[PDB]
């Protein structure tokens, strides 16, 4: 058939934005908000030699230049947030998952939604779990966020239940920020 | 509810106004329908008494709010309609600033299959060059909510809520509403909590009527009652949303 497209059979989907945070934060070098075209061959050169798959680097140009020609929606030369999770196969919000009016309901579902975005198993939500948590949340009330707003983001979301202070957002903070017992 | 029943579908709308404001007289003929699925309103009024002597937005208030979307989670809220087909009376008095006052009495009925506004009208103290009488209002309407508390005095509500009337000079003119709403036919009505109704009106004309008219067009929706995890995670998202546009 065709070379490249072995990428999207290395590709398994995401079921987490905690992770899809990780990777963006790490290959947004600059932090400019967006992926350019250097920053997103470092991603293929890293993703294809943990599965020790062996490329010429110039092939490497090649297929970076492929897939910016093909996800870059409006041809800047610059990938978005969005233009990235089409590319790890992101999967659905995962808040939309939940009626639940109960007192001891609402526990049971915070504790799962928590479980979900503390990855480390710290009790406490701290960089990429925070920007996961913030990207799931923020897409229930508006179109899409930038990947420039999230440093802003982070910032507000700290102010608003941040209550001792310490920059990392414990499990009772969250919980009474959202106003449960 | 059976008064709930009523408004499935879409409902013909007759409203016949007798007016009275310093001396002139004049009468208001209305036709359109309802639809209380979606709020929506669309109504003709004709004036049959030649020239009206006040401006038509003026009377947008006075020309029914049993057509009101009630979300479903607040149907025990919706008063106007737990009261049909019996019908309720709506009492205003509207306190133009500087000016003169319209005191309002009105039977809001069903008559077979057609929902029916009979409205009687005393317009007193008005300034014969204020900017009613002398015509110097925009023909336009401006969107509001409107208030509403109960009242277990007089079994029925009361409501409250301000209009404001632009002027060609940029100008305002302001309008108090103060109205109270008890039911014609005794019964159980259902009293709320206080909550408020989101109405925008626009007006128009229709090309073809010589008589002075009013086409309306109008949209109004019940909100302001009070959950799931989700929710609270919205709007804390809204929170965040609105703290970050203020430091842009
Ligand atoms: C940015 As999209 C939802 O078209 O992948
Ligand atoms: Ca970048
Ligand atoms: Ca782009
Ligand atoms: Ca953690
Ligand atoms: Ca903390």
């Amino acid at each position: 058939d065709e070379n490249f497209l072995l990428f999207f059979r290395l590709e398994t989907p995401l079921d987490n934005s905690v992770e899809f945070m990780q990777i963006w934060r790490k290959y947004d070098a600059d932090s400019s908000g967006f992926i350019s075209a250097a920053e997103l061959c470092n991603f293929l050169r890293d993703l294809f030699l943990h599965h020790k798959k062996n490329i010429s680097e110039a092939e490497l140009e090649e297929y970076t230049s492929t897939m910016m020609k093909i996800f870059d929606k409006n041809k800047d030369g610059r990938l978005d947030l969005n233009d990235l999770a089409r590319i790890l196969a992101l999967q659905e919000n995962f808040l939309l998952q939940f009626d639940a009016s109960s007192t001891e309901e609402r526990k049971r579902d915070f504790e799962k939604i928590f479980a979900h975005y503390d990855v480390s198993k710290t009790g406490a939500l701290e960089g990429p779990e925070v920007d996961g948590f913030v990207k799931d949340m923020m897409e229930l009330v508006q179109p899409s966020i930038s990947g420039v707003d999230l440093d802003k983001f982070r910032e507000i979301l700290l102010r608003h239940c941040d209550v001792n202070k310490d920059g990392k957002i414990q499990k009772s903070e969250l919980a009474l920020c959202l106003g449960l017992k | 509810s059976k008064g709930e029943e009523l408004f499935t579908g879409v409902v013909p709308i007759l409203v016949e106004l007798d007016g009275d404001v310093n001396g002139h007289k004049f009468s208001v003929s209305g036709e359109g329908e309802g639809d209380a699925t979606y709020g929506k309103l669309t109504l003709k009024f004709i004036c049959t008494t030649g020239k009206l002597p006040v401006p038509w937005p003026t009377l947008v208030t006075t020309l029914v709010q049993c057509f009101s979307r009630y979300p479903d989670h607040m149907k025990r809220h919706d008063f106007f309609k737990s009261a049909m087909p019996e019908g309720y009376v709506q009492e205003r008095t509207i306190f133009f600033k500087d000016d003169g006052n319209y005191k309002t009495r009105a039977e809001v009925k069903f008559e077979g299959d057609t929902l029916v506004n009979r409205i009687e009208l005393k317009g007193i103290d008005f300034k014969e060059d204020g900017n009613i009488l002398g015509h110097k209002l925009e023909y336009n309407y401006n969107s509001h909510n409107v208030y509403i508390m109960a009242d277990k005095q007089k079994n029925g509500i009361k409501v409250n809520f301000k209009t404001r009337h632009n002027i060609e000079d940029g100008s305002v003119q302001l309008a108090d509403h103060y109205q109270q709403n008890t039911p014609i036919g005794d019964g159980p009505v259902l009293l709320p909590d206080n909550h408020y109704l989101s109405t925008q009106s626009a007006l128009s004309k229709d090309p073809n009527e010589k008589r002075d008219h009013m086409v309306l067009l109008e949209f109004v929706t019940a909100a302001g009652t009070m959950q799931n995890l989700r929710e609270e995670i919205k709007q804390l998202g809204r929170e965040v949303r609105a703290q970050l546009k203020a430091i842009e």
